[PDB]
């Protein structure tokens, strides 16, 4: 403020669930709290089990694009597994029908 | 299927170009660097279906005041725009300063 | 920020935090959240109370 | 039949949709990377249903 | 804020920190791009089965 | 797309030649220096042209 | 809109993104022969019944 | 299924640069009117002109 | 790595006459307060008015 | 192979002189203790002292 002063124009509220992997993520990159999923159990941002707030930071992307790059190549050859099993069951079924 | 890869390829491609936009405005003097901001979409199952370009946000952290020696040349040091008119009579706001 | 003057990110959700009150301003500690607004307002000259 | 396969194929899928989503993912600022989690089924008989 | 006669103001773009992030931008393209092959593979691995 | 950096590339080729004449020409005596203006452009979308 | 006296208006198309479109067209319209051939084969079981 | 139309993306492109008198741009919506030798009328968008 | 700040070190320079009036120096620690003509409050260190 | 462990390694380094006074480094084994906030006692080397 301009008369050497300041307000206090809010505090930022935190929520740690006991419960996890339970919030079921709504769209955009929000989650909402379900059944089981815990109440919101509300708290600041100092102390407890809640953690620090820097400013003028960003949450990173959580994804190293070594780790998936060969979950993807080791999925598909399973799915190619598959394939040949369903390949195999329209194989039978076909040999059986014609006969 | 495609839409978990060819949405979020769309998305990687729009930063390329905005990236680009940087590299070609890096000499400008009223710009401003503008940088994506992505989320997530979801259906009503647990699996997500790739990634839609959220906003292009500018950070209108100001630059440098660089100096010509011109008298028509002026610069704003902190929050504020000058207002522009058209012959029309539209309205515009910028920061380049470069009058005549 | 938005015209309404709230913290809102970039899909339209307003951010919820603890309220203030009294005067001086002061935060609630158990208070249920509302969302957070930067009015544009003026302060009001309050007179002195103690020294 | 197709039970014992189909299912699993389908299941073959999801993990792989898990990834790609990730792939995407890889820009946004708050995302969490995620996977799946499977398991068999069993019937009357000890012959396993996908 | 105040107004400097004689200058002008700089376009606050970093070159440092822009080449830097367009390697990140290009290799995610890529990578992402990688997925068309595995989804395309199980397409024509849909159809030719 | 390719629109951006050839309008880039063939703005800051220019910046090289106005420069290129200022040298040239720093030994003239009527002479009134020079500097190049650029302006960005947009088109309907949110996203830069160049 | 305004005029510019010596100027050129581009194709406003881009390849990247048109590429993967004509990938899922030649994908999507083979998904679509795979019906019509499990529609005919069909029709030729019941012929030779 | 069907095809409801065909429609045209008109999001003007870049505008070029290339030194010549009578090439003309469009900044935003507008047209060029232009005659047919016989007197017929239609609209373009094309600013080559001699 | 996490850029933590830069910090400033605030030990005095050297003393340096002048010969001017409207110019002052502190030896130790100590700001000089001005006003601003928005009526913000800031401090400073160098000695020299007008 | 697996990952056994992360291992860190204790040898002290150099000890650079900055002038400062709110400041200190330790030559041998030691650690400084902290506490934070709430609660909790961590454990640090680093010298400079806010």
């Amino acid at each position: 403020y301009s008369n050497e002063q300041e307000q206090v124009l809010g505090q930022i509220v935190l929520a740690n669930f006991a419960n996890n992997e339970g919030l079921a993520s709504q769209g955009d990159n929000v989650w909402a709290a379900t059944q089981a999923s815990g109440v919101a159990l509300l708290g600041t941002a100092g102390s407890g089990n809640f953690g620090k707030l820097t400013n003028g930071a960003l949450e990173a992307s959580n994804v190293d694009l070594s780790k998936e790059l060969v979950n993807m190549i080791v999925a598909q050859r399973n799915y190619q597994s598959n394939a040949q099993t369903i390949k195999t069951q329209d194989q039978i079924l076909n040999t059986l029908v014609n006969l | 299927s495609f839409s978990q890869a060819v949405s979020g390829l769309n998305a990687a491609a729009t930063n390329l170009d905005v990236i680009g936009n940087n590299i070609a405005n890096s000499a400008t003097y009223g710009f401003k660097s503008g940088t994506a901001s992505f989320a997530d979409m979801f259906a009503g199952s647990k699996v997500g279906l790739g990634v839609k370009v959220a906003g292009i946000t500018q950070d209108f952290t100001d630059g440098t005041t660089t100096n010509t020696g011109r008298g028509l040349d002026v610069a704003i040091s902190q929050n504020g725009f000058f207002r522009l008119v058209d012959s029309n009579g539209s309205v515009f706001y910028s920061r380049n300063g470069q009058f005549k | 920020l938005d015209e309404n003057r709230n913290l809102v990110n970039m899909q339209g959700m307003q951010l919820t935090g603890y309220p203030a009150t009294g005067t001086p301003p002061t935060i609630q500690q158990g208070a249920n959240p509302a969302p957070i607004t930067i009015p544009n307002t003026l302060m009001a000259a309050k007179s002195t109370t103690t020294a």
